[PDB]
């Protein structure tokens, strides 16, 4: 931002000639060159050079002296060539960026091979295998045909390594699948540019470690600025990542290579190699013919004459390869030459008489179907161009390599894509028609180099002969290019606006200073410094501006003002800032020039017909040089008055010709003008992505008609047909004659669906085509649709769309996915109320798919909406479902809130109790207005209470009032407090411990999830804090647990969460507490706390609160007033929308909370750091800097050095913290405490911590409202409950007069938030989707004994009340008592049916139900019945520990395990030697993540903080899954797997594999100590106890504290003597009772819970006594027990005979290894 | 006299393309819709036309060839003298500048059974003081064939293209006009027996208060003006709940696409 700038004229700086610009003024030819003269043309001959004799005496390096990993890439070679030998050390033994300049064909791509081999070597295990998923290599090649040849040869040289090499293709979604399996991507510059422009989520660009840039002299072409963009973006991104990327450039030998090397960051001393043109494999004797005739007729005569004479000097002696520059010209000149040979009786020199080649030619000509090839092949002449068959071209190539064709005329394609050298090459004219330039122009330098490179066959000739024929006034140019003297310049200025916009859209450039920095990496910059005169800079200008700071600022300023004039960028001229826009993003991502999107933005309207659509397209700036030539005007006219879309403009306008050319391309018309055909190819090559940009523009604006016409036109462009044609044409395998027979039959396509093969063949009048057409008809994509309409309010409607595929899949036709758009359109089909992408995967082609979305609705209701599902690629492939509202039942309008009454603020003295008042009187003097209004009811009555009010209303004090009241009534009274989140429960536990244990000396406990721990906790404590599931496991057994009945008070917090993802367990336990209260004739008081609810009255009725005790406050009554602002951002690409939020975040801080604390919620871990850094960046370039730090820099240095994240130290220094799941809890505490104290003013938090954050703020900003789910690979909306929790953080009652929140959201969400944050919230039950495990538990406990009981059960729920109030939501159609009865009956029926099929229950007389074994196991261990079913279906009488790990890791309890991190692939590759292995691997599946983290646990492998918390959650359920397996095995009598699962319980407890040292349990033992103890032979924990104390001290080699930890474990280790007696042993009697009484005695009484540090939960010792027999593997009896000092236990069995049997007895731990006992009897 | 010195060659200049460019711009007229209000008495019914289906009807029309929709609706809950138009049904049709050509079969669908037929609406190239004798004959013959068309309840709405806009006037038949239109076979401009007392204006208002909807044919589209052969006064057709494509949409003129492709 240096103000005295100036606006440049980019067009006047441009090198107009492109690759034809000649910067050098003088031209010097090799010694021995000479000119000859002839009439109207001069000749220059340049002799072949001699090879430079070896000066460095460097012998060729034998493949054997390479590093051995690299030798397989050189299989079948003896030694590298001279170039590769001089390059070997740099390529293979360093990572140094390189630039190799050598004449085309000297070995450069074998040098690139060596570089790729170095990269491959970096990833070679000890197994010899390669970590093929650990990296990517990009090979950038200028021409597509070259790309394909490189894919073939690189894949073939690297096959022996297991490396995939592949071409990057056009499809955007399904191809990235393969791109994940490709280690080497070969693509053009423009494709890598488009790929790294989109950026985004799930990018493999992070893996790229090596980029090869082949033919880097393209820098000089008009395409060159792509390479500049790529390299600048790559080097800046290396800096933004600190992850290196090797750059290799391969160049011809041309001047300025020292500057190219500067631009690649090549050290000249180490990475620059220049081989002059004497290193050409075959020496080149060059001939340049420059024609002076300016008359076109005479000039082309002269050209054919020079060609003929030159050919005659090689006829019979050498093959001649003539490059011409159109497709028709190959045949035209082959025929010219052949005719002049026959007119001069010379055709006999090419083929000798009687040659076998003459006959091979006659034969292949007669077999060939190319008429030109037929006419020419007998004479030894051939043609070769892209318009020929692959078999025809392969014929020509093989017959030319075979020395049969003696004259081959060809296009550039053959020179780039095929390998075929000829002794003689003739370039016939250097003129080419460029549609982009709209005119004739000189050939590109790359094309010339390549073509002349094809002269001289490498091992068959001793010299090539290149003959270039051109205009006389071009001789110097071509003489420079082929003799090392045409300097490489930068063409960047011509592309500066577009290129710059890409860096703005990517976030890499946010202002003009960034842009100046970015331009500092351009090759343009290096040339401007080295040669200012060429680039419009005077030498005085440079000496005054030595770094070209001002010049770059002026260029960036010019480009920015252009982009700003075209509405792609918002450019603040004062600050220099750049604001991205949606049009800018679409321009970058569809590779469209910035003028074109300005035109689109200016002309597109919702009312556009096809007519204006085609015109708008025809006006694109890609086509600005197209002209209507006089000689086209007749053919154009013939088409203009026949095209099916009318054209308003005269054919004198370029726009009318472009329009007609599109319409003819779609109708597949063959044109006649050559100008017309080449223009049509150019115009349609880009129509698809331009039209796909229109599509995205008009779809995201909601324009329904134009979205239809535009997607349609994309598909007609891609399929080359109109809508009006038989969609059967889209199966290429279907013969066209048949489809045209049918199109003539004219009947509607759809009726073919209702006929079988026979009636098909009848209607067609072709009978065999009957069955073939039937098959294709049912391969055509087709979806069936249905809706469940679910009213949310009277103006918001949830829709569940069910998509049922109705076609046969066939990977030949459909691939592996098929894509669709779901469009929800209003009454008039004018507005897209909602849209989304939908991908049908081959995996799921037969499954129904469910889509849910919200649409607005109004009163009077509109008649209908429409749901369209239309194929993204198939024409005529669509289904529309009318959604009528004639029977929509809306919920009643919601009531007025409870009046907030203006009471005098309630003093703490109201509690009339000094001990009670000591809780609050330090904090504040008065309760707030909500606490003050509900106090009398909470404190002075026992009425059930509902309090609804925003988060931050102080509702937890309202719960405290009821607890205090209870404490006065019952000195040992019990209150259970349920909150739905564990982090909430832990905060409440600390605060209520302090208030009620430390102060009031009651007992406060937090339930843990361990049932016996929790039963003792529930017994002794007066305040029991729990999450729902922990209370569910407990209170299911209420009939037998007096402490669950003798509950005085039941408080449930955040009860609005019944309507959210985990709401059913919360609804069930609340319904249960109501039902127990009605049973026990001594009611349990209930207090429900909620956010503001529109249907609060329904919750209160369900929980039995009267109207006078239902406080229904709405958001306007928050005691700290809330100012909420909702900013919509109209950007549909997530990464770009977050970028556009970046400065608004900073601006919101300075507007709404410039001095007071700020919390910024962001959607992911990565974004926290990025946004902290960006807030600091914006602060620095602002006038207020470091304004967020309030502690002095030196006060928090002790704080800082305690953290490991160094970026967190840096940003904390400048006043900005951040929080995410990946920080160690101490780091979180450090940051949270620096925030609470005021040291730092801003904290950037991850969304996923919004429930366990222990700090508050003046201002909360929510930066976007979506997050990426890696399991379903898509963005998910924040649950509204999370948003209300976030907004609730902007609330500080003791410090602020107000709270402020800004929600930044995608624009299509603004209305929804305004509806559901300003008004109270409607909540529904989703219990009808989660009934099975609760029904199962109730059948276990006999609360449900029949189906009638199951209906009566449902009447206690919130589900049942909401079915009356909102029937359409629960798929009811009326609220009558019999409707409700029928619906409940069917729900019950479906659920008991599922239970009974799963063998969890029984159904006798289709009426009575009863628990089965499996159902009791599911209920006891609180395990999903589907998990237990799967356990029964997977476990066998022979299953092992690997089987057990597989089985339990596939349980339903692990499907919701968090997914993202990709080191899972790394642990999976370490699973080559992970102890237990099974079969296939997936990387996305949560079950595989749990299996991996389990094997990581038994092998003590340290993981990410994130993966660590994941392992902890897995271990939170593993023990009960293992016990369920144990019960499943013992019920099936299988002994071996049961004991293996008891061992697996031991293993997961102590983190230990099957056979390790038991000494691995002892604290502070490493591998060496186990070796030492085994060496002395102790091997046992009891042996460590037996050692003499000093002897073991001398053995351990251990600290004193460490020896004491060993001792604490050895004292708590189980030391149990058992004694068993068989009662009545004397009388063995078959079939009768065998009572075995076993006693257990503990040498030293238990001194606490289990010692198992590596296990998260605190356990208690558990034992099983087994009596199974080993020979038969029959598990006979078993009894589970907890053991204190001493205990007795009974085992029941029924004898098999009076045969004096033999049994083994097992005493098995669930927690320790080594202490298991075996006896016999 | 130049047979040989001056030679020129005819180049096609087809008319449907000029009419297609013209019909692309019909949407401009929907922001300038006017209703005649010369009828004064309110003794007849009041007909309320929702603007949404009016505007769509205008947008799908042609400037020369007439199009027609069937009107269905009901009286508001407490006001039997008001007829709300709730649905416009588009049936396979073709037309000229003076008339429309419909099938003999009236709309038949489950969704219409709770509504009553209110007559029809049609576009017209020019505003006229009187109801056409083609229109009187069309309405009268429909009534003679379909007794559900009460002559005192069914109307003809005419939608005339006035410069920059659209004028709507509503009529009904009188008994005399019914009995004349029934027997009328000369459908020139002035047939024998035609009279101004054969029709009368009925009051008609445009509303934004509720929305109408469309029904269209289930298998074909409605426009047969490029296929007039395949249209037969006895053609039978079903209906679906969906919005009609516009006059020159590709599905109405598939031959223009296939025949250009053949060239
Ligand atoms: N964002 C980004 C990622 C990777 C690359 S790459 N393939 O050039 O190193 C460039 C930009
Ligand atoms: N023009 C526009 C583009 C995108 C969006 S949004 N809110 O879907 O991303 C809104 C308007």
């Amino acid at each position: 931002a240096l103000a005295p700038r100036q606006v440049l004229d980019l067009e006047d700086l441009v090198f107009t000639q492109g690759s034809h610009f000649m910067a050098n003024k003088r031209c010097q030819l090799p010694d021995g060159s000479f000119r000859r003269q002839r009439k109207g043309y001069e000749e220059v001959h340049v002799p072949a050079l001699k090879p430079k004799p070896f000066g460095s005496e460097e012998q060729l390096l034998p493949v054997e002296k390479l590093p051995k990993y690299a030798q397989a890439g050189f299989e079948g070679f003896k030694t590298l060539n001279r170039i590769q030998s001089k390059l070997y050390r740099a390529a293979l033994e360093t990572d140094e960026n390189l630039l190799l300049c050598a004449p085309t064909g000297a070995g450069k791509t074998n040098v690139a091979l060596m570089c790729m081999l170095r990269e491959i070597g970096k990833h070679i295990n000890m197994d010899g295998t390669i970590n093929v998923d650990d990296f990517k290599i990009i090979y950038i090649a200028p021409m597509r045909s070259l790309v394909q040849e490189m894919v073939g040869s690189f894949g073939k040289r690297l096959a022996t390594y297991g490396i995939t090499v592949a071409e990057l293709t056009g499809d955007h979604q399904l191809c990235k699948e393969e791109i994940s399996a490709t280690q080497i991507i070969v693509c053009t510059p423009e494709k890598w540019d488009i790929i790294t422009r989109k950026g985004g989520e799930r990018t493999y660009t992070q893996l790229v470690r090596l980029i090869i840039l082949d033919e880097i002299h393209l820098l000089h072409d008009d395409r060159g600025p792509v390479l500049e963009a790529l390299v600048a973006r790559a080097i800046r991104n290396i800096e933004m990542t600190q992850e290196d990327v090797r750059l290799i450039g391969l160049s011809a030998t041309l001047p300025n290579y020292e500057d190219v090397a500067t631009f690649l960051r090549v050290d000249p001393a180490k990475g620059l190699f220049y081989f002059d043109n004497s290193f050409r494999p075959v020496p080149l004797e060059q001939t340049y013919v420059g024609i002076t005739e300016k008359k076109a007729i005479k000039r082309f005569q002269i050209m054919n004459e020079i060609v003929y004479e030159k050919i005659m000097e090689h006829a019979g002696k050498n093959q001649v390869l003539v490059f011409v520059h159109s497709r028709k010209e190959t045949g035209k000149t082959a025929r010219a030459i052949r005719d002049m040979c026959l007119e001069k009786d010379t055709l006999g020199l090419f083929l000798r008489e009687g040659s076998a080649s003459t006959e091979v030619l006659r034969t292949e000509a007669e077999q060939c179907k190319n008429l030109e090839l037929k006419d020419l092949l007998p004479y030894g002449f051939a043609i070769h161009h892209a318009g020929m068959t692959r078999v025809d071209r392969t014929l020509v190539e093989d017959l030319f390599a075979d020395k049969h064709i003696q004259v081959l005329v060809s296009t550039a394609t053959l020179a780039w894509g095929v390998n075929l050298p000829a002794h003689t090459v003739i370039i016939k004219g250097t003129q080419v028609y460029s549609p982009e330039k709209g005119r004739w122009t000189e050939l590109g330098a790359l094309d010339i180099l390549q073509m002349l490179g094809r002269a001289g066959r490498p091992q068959y000739d001793t010299k090539g002969e290149g003959i270039l024929i051109t205009s006389h006034g071009e001789l110097q140019y071509y003489l420079s290019l082929l003799n090392q003297q045409l300097p490489i310049e930068s063409q960047m200025v011509s592309k500066l606006p577009d290129m710059l916009n890409a860096e703005i859209v990517l976030g890499n450039v946010q202002n003009a200073k960034d842009a100046v920095n970015w331009l500092g990496y351009a090759y343009l910059y290096i040339r401007m410094l080295r040669s200012p005169t060429l680039y419009g800079i005077s030498h005085d200008d440079l000496k005054g501006d030595p770094l070209l700071d001002q010049r770059r600022l002026d260029l960036v300023h010019t480009a920015a003002l252009m982009l700003d004039k075209n509405n792609l960028v918002k450019y603040d001229k004062k600050t220099g800032n750049f604001q991205v826009t949606e049009l800018g993003r679409i321009a970058s991502h569809y590779y469209i020039t910035n003028d074109t999107v300005q035109t689109y933005n200016q002309l597109l309207k919702p009312t556009l017909s096809e007519i204006e659509l085609f015109r708008v397209f025809s006006l694109s700036s890609e086509f600005k040089n197209i002209t209507v030539r006089e000689e086209e005007k007749l053919e154009l006219q013939k088409l203009l008055e026949r095209v099916p879309i009318p054209v308003k403009e005269s054919i004198e306008e370029p726009s009318a010709k472009i329009n007609v050319l599109l319409q003819a391309f779609i109708s597949q018309l063959k044109l006649e003008g050559f100008a017309l055909m080449a223009d049509m190819v150019y115009v349609t090559q880009s129509a698809g992505r331009l039209m796909r940009a229109i599509f995205e523009i008009v779809l995201n604006r909601g324009w329904a008609q134009l979205t239809d016409k535009t997607l349609n036109l994309c598909k007609m462009i891609d399929k080359r047909m109109w809508q009006s044609m038989c969609p059967l044409r889209q199966f290429r395998k279907l013969p066209e004659e048949v489809v045209k027979k049918i199109e003539k039959k004219n009947f509607p396509f759809e009726r073919l669906y209702d006929l079988n093969h026979n009636e098909i063949g009848e209607l067609i009048r072709m009978p065999k085509m009957g069955k073939t057409i039937h098959k294709y008809v049912h391969l055509f994509p087709k979806l069936e649709l249905s809706v469940h309409l679910q009213p949310i309010t009277r103006s918001t409607l949830k829709v569940e769309l069910t998509i049922t595929p109705d076609f046969q899949w066939d990977e030949k036709v459909h691939g592996s996915s098929e894509a669709f758009w779901i469009l929800v359109e209003d009454v008039d089909s004018e507005v897209i109320l909602h849209h989304e992408y939908f991908l049908l995967k081959a995996k799921y082609a037969q499954d129904e798919h469910l889509i849910t979305f919200f649409v607005p609705v109004f009163e009077p209701l509109p008649p209908q909406y429409f749901i369209r599902v239309v194929s993204d690629r198939w024409l005529s492939c669509e289904t529309q479902l009318p959604v009528s509202f004639r029977h929509l039942i809306l919920p009643e309008k919601y009531p007025p809130p409870t009046e907030l009454l203006d009471l005098q603020p309630l003093p703490v003295s109201a509690l009339r109790n000094s001990a009670f008042e000591s809780l609050y009187q330090d904090k504040f003097p008065f309760f707030n207005p909500i606490q003050t209004q509900v106090f009398n009811t909470v404190y002075n009555s026992d009425d059930n209470v509902f309090v609804g009010a925003p988060t931050g209303s102080g509702k937890t004090i309202c719960a405290e009032f009821a607890i205090l009241r209870m404490l006065l009534q019952s000195s040992e009274g019990r209150c259970v407090y349920i909150t739905p989140m564990e982090a909430l429960a832990e905060q409440v536990y600390m605060d209520w411990y302090e208030k009620f244990q430390d102060r009031l000396n009651k007992k406060v406990v937090l339930l843990t999830g361990e049932t016996s721990t929790d039963l003792k906790l529930l017994g002794k404590g007066n305040i029991i804090i729990s999450t729902p599931e922990k209370w569910d496991i407990l209170s299911r057994r209420w009939k037998q647990r007096k402490n669950v009945q003798n509950i005085n008070l039941f408080v449930v917090d955040e009860v609005h969460l019944i309507g959210g993802e985990n709401g059913p367990v919360l609804e069930v336990i609340c319904s249960r507490m109501r039902y127990i209260s009605s049973q026990i004739e001594r009611p349990i008081r209930i207090v429900a706390l909620s956010s503001s609810l529109s249907n609060a009255k329904d919750v209160a009725h369900w929980l039995g609160c009267s109207a006078t005790s239902t406080f229904n406050f709405h958001p306007n009554v928050r005691p700290v007033p809330l100012e909420l602002h909702i900013q919509g951002f109209n950007i549909s690409h997530t990464q770009t929308r977050l970028l556009s939020m970046a400065k608004p975040v900073y601006h919101a801080i300075t507007k709404h909370s410039p001095k007071k604390p700020v919390i910024v919620f962001v959607p992911s871990r990565k974004q926290t750091r990025l946004t902290a850094i960006d807030i600091l960046t914006t602060c620095a370039a602002d006038i207020q800097r470091q304004r967020f730090l309030h502690c002095t820099e030196k006060d928090l240095i002790p704080y800082l050095e305690k953290l490991s994240d160094s970026t967190l130290k840096e940003t904390l220094l400048n006043g900005v913290g951040y929080l995410h799941e990946g920080l160690s809890p101490m780091e979180r505490r450090l940051v949270e405490q620096l925030f609470s104290s005021g040291a730092i003013q801003v904290v950037v938090a991850s969304r996923s911590l919004c429930w366990g954050m222990n700090v508050a703020a003046h201002l909360v900003i929510i930066m976007d409202t979506q997050y990426y789910n890696g399991k379903i690979h898509a963005y998910v909306d924040y649950p509204i409950y999370d948003v209300l929790q976030m907004v609730g953080h902007a609330n500080r009652p003791l410090q602020d007069d107000e709270g402020r929140c800004v929600i930044m959201c995608q624009g299509s969400k603004k209305d929804f938030f305004k509806k559901f944050l300003y008004e109270p919230l409607p909540v529904e039950s989703h219990l009808d989707h989660c009934m099975h495990d609760h029904f199962n538990a109730e059948i276990v406990t006999k609360t449900i004994e029949n189906k009638q009981d199951a209906v009566d059960y449902l009447t206690w729920t919130f589900l049942y009340r909401r079915m009356t109030q909102n029937p359409n939501y629960y798929n009811l159609q009326g609220i009558s008592h019999r409707h409700l009865s029928d619906h409940l009956s069917e729900l019950v029926e479906q659920t008991l049916s599922d239970l009974e099929q799963s063998k969890c229950i029984s159904i006798e007389d289709e009426m009575d139900v009863a628990p089965l074994n499996l159902g009791m196991i599911a209920a006891y261990y609180y395990i999903n019945y589907t998990t237990i079913e799967l356990f029964s279906m997977s476990l066998n009488a022979k299953t092992k520990v690997r089987g057990l790990i597989e089985i339990i890791s596939n349980a339903a309890e692990y499907e919701n395990i968090p997914i993202r991190h990709h080191e899972d692939n790394l642990l999976r590759q370490l699973a080559q030697k992970v102890p237990h292995k099974l079969n296939n691997p997936k990387f996305n599946d949560p079950h595989v993540k749990t299996n991996l983290l389990l094997q990581a646990h038994l092998s003590r492998m340290q993981l990410s903080a994130e993966l660590q918390s994941d392992t902890e959650e897995i271990l939170s359920k593993a023990i009960r899954l293992i016990q369920a397996c144990v019960d499943v095995l013992s019920s099936n009598g299988w002994l071996s797997p049961a004991l293996a699962a008891m061992e697996l319980a031991q293993m997961v407890t102590q983190a230990m594999w099957s056979k390790d040292s038991y000494l691995k349990q002892l604290p502070h033992f490493t591998s060496e100590h186990i070796k030492r103890c085994t060496d002395k032979g102790v091997e046992s924990v009891f042996d460590i106890m037996e050692m003499e104390d000093e002897e073991r001290n001398a053995l351990l080699q251990l600290t004193d504290s460490q020896i004491a930890d060993v001792a604490r474990f050895c004292n708590r280790y189980p030391n149990i003597e058992l004694s068993y007696e068989v009662v009545d042993k004397d009388s063995i009697r078959s079939g009768g009772p065998v009572v075995v009484l076993v006693q257990l005695e503990r040498e030293e009484e238990v001194t606490g819970p289990v010692i198992a540090p590596l296990f998260p939960q605190k356990r208690e010792e558990g034992w099983w006594v087994v009596i199974g027999d080993a020979k038969s593997n029959s598990l006979i009896s078993i009894k589970r027990l907890t053991l204190q000092q001493k205990a007795k236990v009974k085992l029941d069995f029924v004898a098999p005979a009076t045969g004096a049997h033999n049994y083994t007895l097992y005493f098995m731990s669930d927690a320790y290894m080594g202490c298991d006992q075996e006896y016999k009897f | 006299g130049p047979l040989g010195s001056m030679t020129q060659t005819f180049s096609s200049k087809t008319e449907w393309r000029v009419r297609a460019i013209s019909a692309a711009n019909l949407h401009l007229r929907t922001n300038h819709i006017y209703v005649s209000s010369d009828d004064i008495k309110e003794t007849g019914y009041t007909y309320i036309l929702p603007k949404n289906v009016l505007k769509k009807f205008i947008c799908i029309s042609d400037l020369r060839a007439q199009i027609a929709g069937y009107l269905y609706g009901v009286s508001p809950p407490d006001n039997p003298q008001v007829k709300e138009i709730r649905c416009i049904v588009m049936v396979p049709q073709w037309g000229t500048h003076q008339t429309v050509h419909l099938p003999g079969q009236l709309p038949q669908h489950e969704y219409l059974k709770e509504m009553e037929p209110l007559g029809w609406i049609h576009t017209q190239p020019n505003e006229s003081p009187q109801l056409s004798p083609q229109d009187v004959t069309t309405h009268a013959k429909i009534m003679a064939d379909n007794p559900s068309w009460d002559g005192e309840k069914t109307i003809i709405i005419t939608c005339s293209f006035t410069p920059g806009s659209c004028t709507l006037t509503a009529y009904k038949l009188t008994p005399s006009g019914y009995e004349w239109g029934r027997q009328n076979t000369d459908k020139g401009n002035n047939p024998k027996g035609y009279l101004p007392s054969h029709y009368e204006r009925v009051q008609m208002l445009l509303s934004d208060r509720f929305l109408g909807f469309f029904m269209v044919p289930a298998q074909s589209s409605w426009n047969y003006n490029f296929m007039g052969v395949r249209h037969d006064p006895n053609m039978k057709y079903e209906l679906q709940l969906a919005n009609p494509k516009e006059f020159y949409h590709e599905v109405h003129r598939p031959s223009h696409f296939l025949n250009f492709a053949l060239l």
